[PDB]
C-alpha cells in the first residue's frame, strides 16, 4: 500500500494535535492491547505489567516517539525505521499478527482523545498509516 | 460468552447510553470508509463516490440501524449468541454471500465508534470487555458458513 | 518483502517443473481451498464448485497463467499486475485475509507434485514469493 | 472438533502410514526455515543458521518427535481437544511464553509435510479433514492463555 498525500496531511494534523501527550497515549494503546489481547503478553513476561508501571509507562514513550519519527518522515519511513525494523526483524521476532493488535488499539486511544479529529476520513487515513509502519517494521523478517 | 459478572455489567451500563440509530449509521459508514471492499454488498445504495456521500447516505443509515439494532438484541443474550444467531448465520452465507470476515471489521470499527463517543469513560477494561462481545457476535454469525 | 537472487532462483526453477501442467494445479489449489475454507466460496455465488467442474478449471487456467507471468516478471511485479490489482482492489474486492487462504492451498498443491523440489529451501522462498504477489494484487484496495 | 465420519476415517487412516519422528522432525524443522522469528524459542539448540543446519539438528529432530507425539495423543481424543492439551496449554502459557500463532503456523506447515511426503493420496478431502485437525489442535493449545 501506499499513503496519498491527503493521508499524510490527516496524520500529521491528528499526531500534531497529540502532541505532548504521544507518551502517556502510547502507554494506555500498551495497556489495552495487554487486556483486550492477552496473547500479547508473551512476549513481556520480563515487565512489571501492572497498571501504570515504569516500564509500560517508559515503553509507550519509545513507541510514541518512533510514531512521532515516522510522522516526520512519512514521505521515507523504510529508512526512518531502518534500525526498529532490524531489532523487530532480527532480536524481538514478534509475530507479524501482533501488529495489527496494538494497531487497532492505538485507534482506540486516539479515538478516546481526539473527539474533534477523530473523522472517518482521518480515521481511515490513520488505520493505513498504522499498517505501513507494520509493514516496515517486519520487512526484514525473512 | 463468558464473561464474569463484572464485565457483563459494564457492557449493559454502556449501551444504555448509546443511540442505537445514531451509532448503527456511523459504524456502518465509517466500515464502508476505512475498509472499502466492503461497499461490494452495496451498489444499490447510490453515492458511496466520497467519505461524506457514504457518512450522508440514508441507505447506508438505514442498514446500520437495522444491524445495529440485531446487534443491540444480541446483547440481551449473551450465553446464547450462537443460538440467537443461527438463522441469520445461515442468511449471510446461503443467501447474502458475506465473507465473515467483514463481521470482523465491524466489530473493531465499532469499539473505535464507541471510544470515539465516550472518551475516557470507554476505559481499558471497559475496551476488553466489548472486545470478548463483537469477537463473539462475529463467530456467531459466522457459525452456519459451510 | 523481498527476494533475494537465491529466491528468484528457487522460484524459477519450481514454476519451471510445473511447466505445462499449471492450470491443473491451479484448479487443484482452487479446489483444496474451497474444501477447507469454506468462506472462500462466497466469492463465488455464481460457479458450480463441484469436483472436476470446468468453471473451477477455467480459472484455475487463469489464475496459474498470472503466476506465470509474475515469475517472468518478478523483477517488475506491480507493473506486470496492475490490472489484475485494478480488478481486484475496485470490482471484485476479495478480502485481503483471503489470500493466504489460497497462497497455503497453491503452496499444499506443489508440495504433492514436486516431492524432488520441494525442499525446505525451495518452500520458503515459495511462500515468500506468494506472499508478495498478494501484497501486489492488494496494493490498491485503499 | 466435528468430523464426519468420513473425516474421522481418513484422518485415521492416513495418520496409520506416519512415522511421527521423520515428520515431526521435519515439520518443526521447516517451521525454523519458512518463519525463521520462530528460532526465537529456541536459542539452545544451536545452529539454526541454514536450511540445512536447522534439518539435520539433532535438537531439533528431538523435539519435533516430541511435538508430534503429543499431537498424536489428541487424534486419539478428537472429542475433547481442550481436555486433551489443557495442562500443555498452561504450560506453553505460564512457563514458555510461546504466542499461540506459533500453533497456527506449525499446522499449516504440518499440512504442508503431509502433501509432501503422501503425494497424490493426500486429496482435497484429506487435506480439508486435516486443516480441522490442526485448527483444533491450535485452538485446543491457546485455551487457557491468560
Ligand atoms: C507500531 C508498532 C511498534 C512500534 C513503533 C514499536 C517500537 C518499539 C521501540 C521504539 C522499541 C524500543 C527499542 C530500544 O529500546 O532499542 C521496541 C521494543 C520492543 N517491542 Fe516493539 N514496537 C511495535 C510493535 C510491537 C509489538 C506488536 C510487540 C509485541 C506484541 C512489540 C514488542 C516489543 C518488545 C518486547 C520490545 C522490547 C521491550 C524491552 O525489553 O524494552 N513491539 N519496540
Ligand atoms: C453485527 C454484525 C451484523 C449483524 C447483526 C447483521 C444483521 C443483519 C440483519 C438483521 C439483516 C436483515 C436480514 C433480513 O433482511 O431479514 C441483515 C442483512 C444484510 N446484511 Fe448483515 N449484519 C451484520 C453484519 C454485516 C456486514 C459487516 C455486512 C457487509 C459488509 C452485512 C451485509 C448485509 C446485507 C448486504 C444484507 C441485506 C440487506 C438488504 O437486503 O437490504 N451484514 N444483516
Ligand atoms: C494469488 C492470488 C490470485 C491471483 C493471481 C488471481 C488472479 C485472478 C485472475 C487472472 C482472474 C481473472 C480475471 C479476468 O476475469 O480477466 C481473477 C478473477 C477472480 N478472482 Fe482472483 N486471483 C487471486 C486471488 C483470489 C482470491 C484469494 C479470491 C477469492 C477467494 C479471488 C477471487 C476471484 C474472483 C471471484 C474472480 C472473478 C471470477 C469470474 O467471475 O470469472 N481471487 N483472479
Ligand atoms: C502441535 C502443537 C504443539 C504441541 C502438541 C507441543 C507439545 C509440546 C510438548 C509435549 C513439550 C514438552 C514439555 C516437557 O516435557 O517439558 C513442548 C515443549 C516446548 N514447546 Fe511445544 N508443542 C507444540 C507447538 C509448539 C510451537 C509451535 C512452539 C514454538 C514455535 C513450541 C515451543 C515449545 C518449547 C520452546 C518447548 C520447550 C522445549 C525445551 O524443553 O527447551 N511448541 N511442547
Amino acid at each position: 500500500m501506499v499513503l496519498s498525500p491527503a493521508d499524510k496531511t490527516n496524520v500529521k494534523a491528528a499526531w500534531g494535535k497529540v502532541g505532548a501527550h504521544a507518551g502517556e497515549y502510547g502507554a494506555e494503546a500498551l495497556e489495552r492491547m495487554f487486556l483486550s489481547f492477552p496473547t500479547t503478553k508473551t512476549y513481556f513476561p520480563h515487565f512489571d505489567l501492572s497498571h501504570g508501571s515504569a516500564q509500560v509507562k517508559g515503553h509507550g514513550k519509545k513507541v510514541a516517539d518512533a510514531l512521532t519519527n515516522a510522522v516526520a518522515h512519512v514521505d521515507d519511513m523504510p529508512n526512518a525505521l531502518s534500525a526498529l525494523s532490524d531489532l523487530h526483524a532480527h532480536k524481538l521476532r514478534v509475530d507479524p499478527v501482533n501488529f495489527k493488535l496494538l494497531s487497532h488499539c492505538l485507534l482506540v486511544t486516539l479515538a478516546a482523545h481526539l473527539p474533534a479529529e477523530f473523522t472517518p476520513a482521518v480515521h481511515a487515513s490513520l488505520d493505513k498509516f498504522l499498517a505501513s509502519v507494520s509493514t516496515v517494521l517486519t520487512s526484514k523478517y525473512r | 460468552v463468558h464473561l464474569t459478572p463484572e464485565e457483563k455489567s459494564a457492557v449493559t451500563a454502556l449501551w444504555g447510553k448509546v443511540n442505537v440509530d445514531e451509532v448503527g449509521g456511523e459504524a456502518l459508514g465509517r466500515l464502508l470508509v476505512v475498509y472499502p471492499w466492503t461497499q461490494r454488498f452495496f451498489e444499490s445504495f447510490g453515492d458511496l463516490s466520497t467519505p461524506d456521500a457514504v457518512m450522508g447516505n440514508p441507505k447506508v443509515k438505514a442498514h446500520g440501524k437495522k444491524v445495529l439494532g440485531a446487534f443491540s438484541d444480541g446483547l440481551a443474550h449473551l450465553d446464547n449468541l450462537k443460538g440467537t444467531f443461527a438463522t441469520l448465520s445461515e442468511l449471510h452465507c446461503d443467501k447474502l454471500h458475506v465473507d465473515p470476515e467483514n463481521f470482523r471489521l465491524l466489530g473493531n470499527v465499532l469499539v473505535c465508534v464507541l471510544a470515539h463517543h465516550f472518551g475516557k469513560e470507554f476505559t481499558p477494561p471497559v475496551q476488553a470487555a466489548y472486545q470478548k462481545v463483537v469477537a463473539g457476535v462475529a463467530n456467531a454469525l459466522a457459525h452456519k458458513y459451510h
